[PDB]
């Protein structure tokens, strides 16, 4: 009675495999273990949320109070957590908004369902309960809409759109960053009396150029872009020509050499004497044609030779490398020209227009600025960020990426209508689902009630970060909905929040309809998978 | 639940705890399956010391081979505890718990609860106790049938040893047991019957001695070897020196006073020897024909041995506690401790006392008693394992035959008890019983588990076990309608049925009763257990 | 560095989360060890033995957990065993739930761990009130109801099949130890074991049972009326508390020194024969010279008897503990001894002492157990301690509470109804007390294979309307009232379960941090 | 049903990943910045003192301003890197007041 | 005897090899039988690289998880040939082999030779084909009805 | 395939204990074990026997 018989299925699967089935207690092991990371996204929720510093294995430090950026770097061994990880990444790549709601809801559905499993309700019935509750949630959100927008062009109308998104990440900066993003969208959208038929928009239109140093208030908007690059050859005129035609060549400016390797063959010395002048006259025949039409700027992606640069210096033509291929096409969108791997000659139809190009230092480093006034632009803009630390500017970039991603979420579908925010529609869904559970008798009614209780974390998480008592403002808020005016009740965050009532229209906090629908679906599908599994099979390392 | 609490632990639950109890049961069953029956295989046990000990008893196999499994240690205590008081039925308990677990485990896989299954074993066990009253047969001890005791002795001895050892050792037990029965009818096994080791000519030369044999003899040469009429004397007083409770120096002053005080060592011994001489003066008549012998429980000083040698008194020292409790039964005398009050009534009687020696050791033989109330069984053997094999055979044979005289009943064996319970449990009306629900298979599981024992006897002979029960089943189908009460058996010589009533195969009453009771308790407790774990400080 | 600490300080909310998870883990080990269809547990101790049982106390004795919060839960079983002797698994399984239900609030609604304690004392005060009202009295002299009361706990054990004999075995033993308030104690209850035999022939016999035989063969093995006399000193020659150191000068001194060794043992034996006893039981050893002359008078000598058994012999035979032999009289001699007899068992000899049966000192007895093996004896012995523990509560307290979870469910209903009228900040922990009290029923239902969902819903619907004695049949898994079911338990076990479970939560809830590895 | 004897629980974070809750970490981060602050405390002012740094490559580098002192000391802590980032940003934008 | 040829060799013969074959089949049966039917449980094949995958088919569970026992390799290879030609019914193969070895071993312990036991399976197998060809039913697929294909696909 | 199950239910007894049945030619080996020292006795019986 000292050594056990060692589980005589040990002839089966190797020691590295671990089984954690149910009955043994898998659900109890999982729902709990994940409460640690549930508090991470809960503390980082709201305008007063705390950002989290994540140092990866390489050492690149990041500080972001979201959920998709954090969990991407966290090497998590627990498999049940990873269902929540890439489910949040789906929200990042598709909509770019609602990472944290997804985490505080997908995890809360597992936390609140502790009562159902512990009481002894069937796991199969719980999946059917949340699925039917999911369908009722999607149908009911359409009726609580009061922000039906149809203009979606002017800048003041975006104050109900961008400023709630920017107010979440770093609440202290609202008017400054909203002016940068809203002015960027106005430059992106074309000037027209009526632009319809689903005009195209992409996240790559608005780029972010991070410059070290300078206060956030000193930032400005640039219609072109700004590269950390050294110009060569001459100083610009900056007002003399009034406009500049810019040719963008994929291939470098050099004598056309083949892909297969060759060399110089000379049978006699007569060709040796003319070979020094032949290379000069060869490029001169191709370079003189470019200068006739007045191309005052050339952009060659590959390395430019010194012989080609020498002929361009005397005529005063600007040169630029732009080695990366992705950022090469964005410059073409500004001027409105096409790429040309052939040398050929410049044509008027394929060549664009650029007002001026000027060179200075913004944060000590010399950069090239492609700002133009009175010119025609189409889907291009940049926001020059000035900040004290690179760690803080990284969060401003992702905040802007989430802001412009919401613009993609609006203009791509037919309607991206608003909803009441600040803990207004979430408590309404608790009343709707509470009334829905009594309409259908059956054993699944317990699942319908507990599905509503999971939505409670949204108001109190704003109160917990605000340093307020949850047991005072949360039940007091229910008395305000008794009865339009009752729909616009929300959670106040201020020193005068003892009353617990603040009107939404005074500050215009709103949320998107499509963002919450996609978040509720991915959250329910995430909880559906975790509650459906019973056995989890590991492996060695 | 146990891993976050204890940083290191092992836990099996709800499928492995059931597989462990069945797999360990089938594993331990396969060890003792081949030993069961008369044609079973022998089994030696040699440790790192190199000694050898040979026997077929399951208790010796279990209580000598260390075992790590938690199930088998309960089978070891169950097989040992049943044999330690009864002396028979060791492997039968292992086969029942070895078979009843696997026979119930098939229905646990079907999804029947362990609680209601064990409820069927308990109510089925009560039916077997009611069946023992009708199945047994009354036997009157006043007849004093010696042939009936010979057949009971051959039941256990044929299982352990062959026919050559059984025929010569059977009447050794019968002559010892024939003296057990008396008017008081009080059974006494440990004090009356004993076993003693002696390396001699062969195991076949075992003989019966009616008196008490002793493993010591006369130290001095001049002391008599053989005595015709020796009247014994029991004295638990120690006749050597005694150190005397803190008493210290014989402070001697002069040299003559030194030896004068050294002579006082003899005065305490001579004070007790004079009482023996005064006792010898009363029985001094016919001194050359008669004799006298003294047996002491503690040591005797060598200075005093010369006193007994001069008077031709045989001296024996350092006897056991058990031998002092047996001289009164053999010689018929009475015991004495102090030398103050003596009488001729306490002296025993012996018709022949002689000594025989081999090598350095010497044995004293006493026999030819007038009315001996006890006796001994001096077993001969060649090797140490030969004595150990005869130890377990005589130990299990005396306990099996002694239980027949305790009660007035005896159970016939050879599968008659198990085959009879099979038809009884499978044909009895269930409405008479109080069990309902899913107790249908519990009756069939325990009833079918009893069939595996009598065919395990056949598995050692090599015949087909399922075919030799065909005519057995056909015999009982016609025996009930033929109006003839007979009990069938299993003869392994020819592979056909037999009758244990005429063949002499029998079994004791409390063996099968305590076996099923101990086996049903252990097998039920192992089924209800659904979790195994190890935890503690070390 | 600094002091031996600060390895990994578990501080804040995560420290309490581990304690609730650790406290819940203790109950999950013995979740299946409750109800009539409870499963057994074989634990492996590191010394080499084995413990086969289902009692939560005996299970948690052998287990070892390297966590300080779970060890406080481990000690609650010793609170229940050494107070009543029944319901130890009920204590461990209820507390787990109380700590667990209070957790939601601690983790999320941020109620501080002191406000929960104030809510629980008012729940504790109301729990004793409804448990006092739901319990009905019962007559103590009714042997028919007493047998059904004793076998309520036996029904959750292996020996329910022998319940007709165990109730008669336990009832006769309790009345023997019972003193005519009505205080009894189990230290005289002898737990001597006999491996092997059948349970039916096993019976209690009035008196003691020794493991030894007589010394001399001529001692009478069958005495009609024994007269027992207890001795504490040995019959050997006492050396004395100081060294003798006799300076011997003459030759007639050493034989005199050895002769007075014979005369002193004669003097102490002759004064014992002034009363002429039949059986002399000595605590320490005995000499070979003294036993013969005690046999000349007709006594009987035994080996050294440990005084734990002699104190039982003093109450059985009525004798007194005697060491000085010179002060031996006729009044302190034991008498009214029934019968003396020695049976032959292969393990060891056994001397029987029977009583004549016909206030004074309380009488002792020895209960014979005839099991199947060694583990069956230890299994059955703990059942007698659990069965005889029930018999003490009905005598100390005539109240009788309903069983089958009806008592705890009654606490759940009244606390749930009164929670609405208790409007304030204490409402959330006060309402969470009912959520755990309805689990004991849940555990019982889960072990039957029943569905806790519709049964508990049907239970609460009929509990308010039907009666206060409604409960779940553990065997069939249907709602059956306890009046017709005929199984009842004492109310004292319900009090210790509610008190010990709530008082354990008040201790563990105040834990803030855990710091391990300070010093010895 | 189970694959083997026992099954140890999974740690949620990777083995060796340091994490802590409560107000202790933010105080440690503030104390880490104050520890870096005390090095540059007596340097501030005209009568201040220079700082001698010697890295692992055994190259002497004396400086008064906090721009290159923090560049030499490779900082592991993220909270202490905040002072290094603003010092390089102040050095890059303006070029004065890196210690203040 | 095998140790004299190769000391580093091993051999289980006539009782230990039978328990290995039956216990490995029952051990493979007890783990993999839970996926049978619509109410079966989902398995997470988490390898060392962290790749998560949900499935209920016995082919992909045994393909990713390497088999150490020699008996279950023969059963996994049978599921491969089943999934290869057909693509369905792998869970029925491992349950039938586990139950056939269980029901057969119940009779091998009763003293029956394995030869006549397997002879009965083949006669029982041929008898099932004479039962299967009569048990099947013929339908006309020329109509190309959607209702029959939907309920057959739903199963 | 790479490794056997190495005799399951072998923890019933200790690792050092080994069984030796009549099968597998082991009784022939015991006769061969006698034959090792028996041939030593061939050179030692008789008057011409070697010490
Ligand atoms: N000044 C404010 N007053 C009230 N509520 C606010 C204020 N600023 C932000 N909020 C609320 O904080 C919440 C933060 O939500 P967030 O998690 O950023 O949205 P998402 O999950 O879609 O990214 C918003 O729902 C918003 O209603
Ligand atoms: N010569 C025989 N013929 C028929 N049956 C026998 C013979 N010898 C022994 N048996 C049977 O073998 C069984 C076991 O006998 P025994 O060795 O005394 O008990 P155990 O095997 O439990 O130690 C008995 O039930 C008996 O009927
Ligand atoms: N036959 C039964 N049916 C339903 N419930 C029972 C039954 N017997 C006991 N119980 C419940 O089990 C609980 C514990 O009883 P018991 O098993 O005797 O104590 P312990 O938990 O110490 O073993 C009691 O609170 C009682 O409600
Ligand atoms: N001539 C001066 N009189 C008074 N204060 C001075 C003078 N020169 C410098 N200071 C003060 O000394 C402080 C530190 O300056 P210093 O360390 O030399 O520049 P930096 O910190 O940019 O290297 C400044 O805050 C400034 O106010
Ligand atoms: N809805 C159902 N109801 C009853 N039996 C089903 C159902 N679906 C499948 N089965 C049974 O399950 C068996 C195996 O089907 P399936 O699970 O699809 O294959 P596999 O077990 O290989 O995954 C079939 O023989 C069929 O009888
Ligand atoms: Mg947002
Ligand atoms: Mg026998
Ligand atoms: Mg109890
Ligand atoms: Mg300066
Ligand atoms: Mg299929």
């Amino acid at each position: 009675s000292l050594r056990l018989p060692q589980n005589p299925n040990a002839g089966l699967f190797k020691q590295g495999y671990n089984s954690y089935s149910n009955a043994d207690g898998q659900i109890i092991k999982s729902i709990a273990a994940i409460r640690e990371l549930h508090q991470m996204c809960l503390t980082s929720m709201g305008p007063c949320g705390r950002n989290k510093i994540i140092v990866n294995h390489l050492g690149k430090i990041i500080i972001t109070n979201d959920a998709a950026t954090m969990l991407r770097e966290l090497d998590i061994v627990h498999p049940a957590v990873k269902v929540l990880v890439m489910a949040t990444e789906q929200q990042k790549i598709d909509m770019g908004d609602g990472t944290n709601l997804v985490m505080i809801l997908a995890g809360e559905l597992l936390n609140v369902s502790e009562k159902l499993i512990s009481m002894g309700l069937s796991a199969v019935e719980i999946i059917q309960g949340y699925n039917m509750a999911r369908k009722f949630t999607l149908k009911e959100l359409d009726e609580m809409v009061v922000g039906e927008i149809t203009d979606k062009n002017d800048k003041n109308e975006l104050l109900k759109m961008i400023k709630p998104v920017i107010s979440s990440k770093k609440y202290g900066s609202e008017d400054i960053l909203s002016e940068l993003v809203s002015e960027a969208v106005s430059h992106v959208l074309p000037v027209a009396q009526q632009a319809g038929e689903i005009p195209y928009f992409n996240v790559d239109s608005i780029r972010v150029v991070k410059i070290m140093g300078g206060s956030l208030s000193n930032s400005t908007v640039i219609k072109g872009m700004v590269f950390n690059r050294e110009p060569e050859g001459h100083v610009k005129s900056l007002s003399e020509d009034k406009k500049h035609k810019v040719a963008v060549f994929t291939c470098p400016l050099d004598i056309a050499n083949t892909e297969t390797k060759g060399t110089v063959l000379l049978h006699n010395a007569q060709e040796m004497l003319d070979f020094s002048k032949g290379e000069e006259k060869q490029i001169d025949a191709m370079m003189k044609e470019i200068a006739d039409m007045g191309v005052e700027c050339i952009v060659a992606g590959a390395g430019v030779g010194e012989l080609a640069l020498h002929y361009l210096n005397r005529y005063g033509i600007l040169v630029l490398k732009v080695p990366s291929k992705f950022e090469l096409r964005r410059l073409c969108r500004v001027c409105g020209a096409t790429p040309l791997p052939r040398l050929g000659a410049p044509t008027p139809e394929e060549l664009g227009l650029v007002e001026t190009v000027k060179t200075m230092e913004i944060g000590g480093d010399r950069v090239t600025v492609f700002k133009q006034e009175q010119g025609e632009i189409s889907r291009t803009s940049t926001i020059i960020l000035r900040g004290a630390t690179q760690n803080n500017l990284d969060d401003i970039e992702r905040a802007i990426d989430d802001g412009v991603a919401a613009v993609k979420g609006l203009m791509k579908p037919s309607g991206g209508k608003l909803l009441p925010g600040a803990g207004a529609t979430e408590i309404e869904l608790i009343s709707r689902i509470t009334k829905y559970g009594e309409r259908t008798p059956g054993l699944l009614q317990l699942a319908i009630k507990q599905f509503a209780v999971a939505f409670e974390v949204v108001p109190r998480t704003l109160a917990e970060t605000a340093g307020l008592d949850v047991n005072e403002v949360l039940p007091n808020l229910y008395a305000a909905h008794n009865v339009t005016d009752h729909l616009y009740k929300g959670v106040d965050i201020d020193g005068e929040s003892d009353e617990g009532v603040k009107d939404i229209r005074e500050e215009n906090i709103y949320d998107m309809l499509a963002t919450k629908k996609f978040a509720i679906n991915v959250a329910t599908e995430a909880a559906t998978t975790v509650l459906s599994i019973d056995q989890i099979i590991m492996a060695k390392k | 639940s146990l891993q976050l609490l204890n940083p290191k632990a092992e836990s099996l639950r709800r499928d492995a705890a059931l597989k462990v109890n069945v797999t360990s049961a089938e594993g331990l069953q396969s060890v003792l399956e081949t030993n069961l029956g008369p044609k079973g295989t022998l089994k030696m046990l040699v440790d790192g010391a190199g000694n050898i000990k040979l026997t077929k008893d399951g208790k010796v196999l279990l209580t000598e081979m260390q075992i790590q499994s938690p199930t088998a240690v309960l089978i070891a205590r169950a097989a040992a505890a049943q044999d330690e008081i009864t002396g028979d039925g060791t492997t039968t308990v292992v086969c029942l718990v070895g078979e009843l677990l696997r026979q119930a485990h098939r229905f646990i896989q079907e999804g029947v609860h362990p609680r209601i299954i064990t409820d069927g074993f308990e109510i089925a066990r009560k039916e077997s106790m009611k069946f023992l009253d009708e199945f047994k047969i009354s036997k009157t001890n006043l007849s004093n049938d010696r042939e009936f005791l010979l057949q009971v002795a051959r039941s256990s001895l044929l299982t352990k040893v062959d026919a050559d050892l059984t025929e010569v050792l059977t009447p050794i037990v019968t002559d010892a047991v024939l003296s057990v029965y008396d008017a008081q009818a009080d059974n006494l096994d440990l004090h009356m019957v004993e076993i003693m080791q002696m390396q001699h000519l062969s195991p076949k030369d075992t003989t019966f001695i009616k008196g008490l044999v002793l493993d010591h003899g006369g130290r001095h040469p001049d002391m008599p070897t053989r005595v015709k009429n020796a009247y014994v004397l029991i004295l638990n007083v120690s006749l050597e020196y005694e150190k005397t409770e803190v008493n210290s120096g014989f402070f001697y002053s002069s040299a003559d006073q030194r030896d004068k005080l050294a002579a006082s060592e003899r005065k305490f011994v001579d004070a007790k020897l004079k009482k023996i001489i005064d006792l010898k003066n009363e029985v001094c008549g016919m001194d050359p024909d008669k004799g006298f012998v003294i047996i002491n429980q503690k040591g005797i000083d060598p200075m005093s041995l010369d006193v007994f040698a001069k008077h031709n008194i045989l001296a024996l020292r350092r006897a056991k506690r058990r031998n002092m409790e047996r001289l009164q039964l053999v010689t018929g005398g009475e015991a004495q401790n102090s030398v103050e009050d003596l009488s001729p009534q306490i002296l025993g009687f012996s018709g022949l006392v002689y000594q025989e020696t081999i090598g350095e050791e010497k044995f004293t033989y006493v026999t030819e008693n007038t009315d001996p109330k006890s006796c001994t069984i001096l077993i001969k053997g060649s090797t140490h394992y030969a004595l150990a094999q005869t130890k377990d055979a005589v130990r299990d044979g005396l306990r099996a035959v002694a239980n027949v005289l305790k009660d007035k009943n005896i159970i016939p064996g050879a599968g008659a008890f198990y085959i009879a319970l099979s038809r009884y449990l499978r044909s009895a009306n269930m409405n008479k019983l109080g069990a309902k629900g899913k107790t249908k298979t519990g009756i069939e599981a325990f009833a079918e588990a009893l069939l595996v024992i009598p065919k395990t006897l056949v598995k050692n002979s090599g015949f087909d076990p399922l075919d030799v029960l065909a005519m057995v089943e056909d015999e009982l189908d016609d025996a009930q309608d033929s109006d003839e009460t007979r009990y069938v058996g299993v003869d392994l010589n020819i592979g056909d049925s037999c009758d244990p009533t005429i063949e002499g195969i029998w079994d004791s009453y409390r063996v099968l009763r305590n076996a099923i009771t101990g086996a049903t308790g252990i097998a039920s407790n192992l089924l209800l257990c659904d979790e195994l774990l190890r935890a503690g400080r070390s | 560095v600094f002091m031996n600490a600060s390895q990994e300080r578990t501080t804040g909310r995560q420290a309490q989360i581990s304690n609730i998870t650790a406290a819940k883990a203790v109950a999950d080990v013995i979740r299946t060890c409750l109800g009539p269809k409870a499963m057994l547990k074989m634990l492996l101790d590191p010394m080499g033995g084995l413990v086969l049982t289902n009692d939560g106390h005996a299970i948690l004795r052998e287990i070892d957990v390297a966590h300080p919060a779970a060890k406080s839960m481990l000690e609650l079983s010793r609170t229940q065993d050494e107070e009543v002797g029944d319901g130890t698994t009920t204590v461990i399984i209820l507390a787990g739930e109380i700590l667990a239900q209070c957790a939601p609030y601690l983790i999320e609604k941020n109620i501080h761990p002191v406000i929960i304690i104030q809510a629980l004392k008012k729940a504790l005060t109301d729990a004793l009130e409804v448990i006092k009202q739901v319990s009905k009295p019962v007559d103590v002299e009714n042997d028919a109801a007493m047998k059904k009361l004793i076998q309520a706990s036996i029904g959750t054990k292996y020996v329910i099949h022998w319940s007709e004999k165990m109730c008669e075995l336990a009832l006769d033993a309790v009345k023997t130890v019972r003193k005519d308030f009505e205080i009894d104690i189990k230290r005289y209850v002898r737990v001597e074991k006999i491996p092997g035999g059948d349970v039916l022939d096993s019976r209690v016999l009035k008196g003691v049972l020794l493991n030894k035989d007589v010394v001399h063969p001529k001692m009478s093995r069958h005495i009609e009326n024994p007269r027992v006399v207890l001795l504490d000193c040995p019959l050997e020659y006492k050396k004395g508390e100081s060294q003798t150191n006799i300076e011997i000068e003459k030759e007639e001194d050493w034989n005199r020194i050895l002769q007075i060794e014979e005369e002193q043992v004669q003097l102490m034996c002759e004064q014992i024969l002034a009363v002429r006893p039949t059986l002399v039981i000595t605590e320490k050893g005995v000499s070979d010279l003294a036993q013969h002359y005690l046999l000349k008078g007709g006594c009987s000598v035994l080996r050294r008897v440990k005084k734990s058994d002699n104190n039982r012999i003093a109450r059985v035979t009525g004798a007194t503990i005697v060491n000085r032999v010179e002060d031996l009289k006729e009044s302190d001699v034991g008498t009214n001894c029934g019968l003396f007899k020695v049976e032959m068992i292969g393990d060891e000899y056994f001397s029987f002492l029977d009583n004549c049966k016909e206030s004074g000192l309380q009488k002792a007895c020895t209960i014979m157990l005839r099991g199947g093996s060694k583990d069956i004896l230890n299994e059955i012995d703990r059942n007698l301690q659990d069965a005889m523990a029930v018999a003490r509560n009905v005598m100390l307290s005539p109240s009788l509470s309903p069983g089958g979870g009806a008592t705890e469910m009654a606490v759940s209903v009244k606390l749930a109804e009164k929670a609405k009228q208790l409007e304030g900040i204490q409402q959330w922990p006060y309402q969470a007390v009912a959520d755990a009290m309805e689990c004991i029923p849940r555990t019982l239902i889960q072990n039957a294979g029943g569905d806790p969902i519709r049964l508990l819903s049907q239970l609460r619907a009929k509990h308010a309307q039907g009666n206060f004695t409604t409960g779940i049949d553990g065997d069939k898994g249907k709602i059956v009232d306890m009046v017709s079911y005929g199984i009842w338990e004492p109310e004292v076990i319900k009090q210790q379960s509610v008190k010990t479970a709530i008082e354990s939560a008040c201790l563990l809830l105040r834990v803030d941090d855990i710091v391990s590895g300070v010093r010895k | 049903m189970n694959f083997g004897s026992q099954t140890p629980t999974i740690v949620v974070l990777k083995e060796g990943t340091d994490a802590s809750q409560g107000k202790g970490q933010i105080i440690s981060n503030i104390n880490a910045c104050v520890a870096v602050q005390e090095a540059l405390k007596p340097t501030l002012g005209p009568l201040g003192s220079d700082i001698l740094i010697v890295t692992s490559n055994q190259k002497t580098t004396i400086s008064n301003d906090g721009a290159t002192i923090l560049k030499l000391l490779d900082v592991v802590h993220p909270a202490a890197k905040t002072l290094v980032d603003i010092s390089r940003a102040q050095d890059a934008e303006v070029g004065d007041g890196t210690t203040s």
